């Protein structure tokens, strides 16, 4: 559901019981699904 | 919203550590309570 | 030929699935970029025969 979440995925498991979580190794963040277009109005943040 | 139901909860951690695949576990629920549907075999020439 | 090399059809199948393939290579400087970057790059590669 959220970001933290996210971070507790375990991206590998060490043979001794150690656990690397994605947090570790990415940063997890919630923002857009693309960035190639952007919207302002009068130079502030809009959406048409 | 109160019709008797069941939670279950996975221990994440705890699976990883033990050697368990939470796609395992949930793999195991759903095919033996939720009854998967595999695929196809005809039967008089009827495909069920 | 083939079972000489002890392959099975299936073996070469996922040969030719394998290394005849398109590629998305990827785009350098894309966004979301930090800033200063000045040029947006496509990333070209063969990868179908």
């Amino acid at each position: 559901q959220n970001e933290d979440e996210f971070g507790d995925i375990v991206v590998k498991t060490a043979p001794d019981g150690g656990v690397t979580h994605l947090r570790d190794i990415a940063r997890i963040e919630l923002d857009a699904s693309e960035y190639g277009l952007r919207s302002l109005l009068d130079n502030k943040p809009a959406v048409a | 919203i109160n019709v008797p139901q069941l939670n279950v909860d996975l221990d994440r951690v705890k699976a990883k550590q033990l050697g368990v695949n939470v796609t395992d576990v949930f793999d195991t629920m759903q095919i033996y309570l939720g009854s998967l549907y595999v695929n196809d075999f005809n039967r008089f020439g009827r495909v069920y | 030929k083939v079972a000489q090399r002890n392959l099975t059809a299936d073996d070469v199948v996922r040969a030719i699935r394998e290394q005849n393939v398109q590629v998305a290579a990827g785009v350098i400087g894309a966004s979301p970029t930090l800033p200063g970057t000045p040029l947006q790059l496509s990333v070209n590669a063969r990868g179908r025969l």
